């Protein structure tokens, strides 16, 4: 029976860490440390300054991802 | 007329720019044009432009926004 509860927390704990602002650093983090080898300078030094302010400037009021500029510079070298 | 035009972008600090605050208008005015004009393109974007828009002003500014 339990269910009926179980997911009500569960999902606020999903739905409230979504909202959360730290979830992309907190993935980026620890997804780009852990394909830290087999690495081009030139995209980690960029991904690991914005992933570094994503996290300097998260709790900003105008705070959105960086999407277009990893792309782009993954574009370039691409 | 010609040493007219050059004096007014000429003369540094002076009664002179005159035609420079004009302009500043008038780009002012312009771009007020362009906000209006990809608002209505994209009109979804107000609320957000404001919170980015809104992170530095004055806090009297503040108070006639909301009793406005």
């Amino acid at each position: 029976p339990f269910f009926s509860s179980k997911v009500k927390d569960w999902v606020e704990r999903l739905m409230k860490t979504l909202r959360d602002p730290s979830l992309p650093l907190l993935e980026l983090q620890d997804i780009m440390t852990s394909v830290s080898g087999r690495i081009p300078p030139n995209v980690e030094k960029s991904i690991k300054k914005e992933m570094a302010q994503y996290a300097s400037n998260i709790t900003s009021v105008l705070c959105q991802f960086p999407s277009q500029q990893i792309a782009n510079i993954l574009d370039s070298h691409a | 007329l010609a040493e007219w035009l050059e004096k007014q972008l000429t003369e540094e600090d002076g009664v002179h720019s005159v035609i420079e605050e004009n302009i500043k208008c008038i780009s002012r005015d312009y771009v007020l044009k362009q906000i209006r004009s990809l608002v209505q393109a994209n009109p979804e974007v107000a609320m957000d432009s404001i919170i980015h828009m809104t992170q530095h002003i004055s806090p009297t500014q503040r108070a006639e926004v909301i009793r406005i």
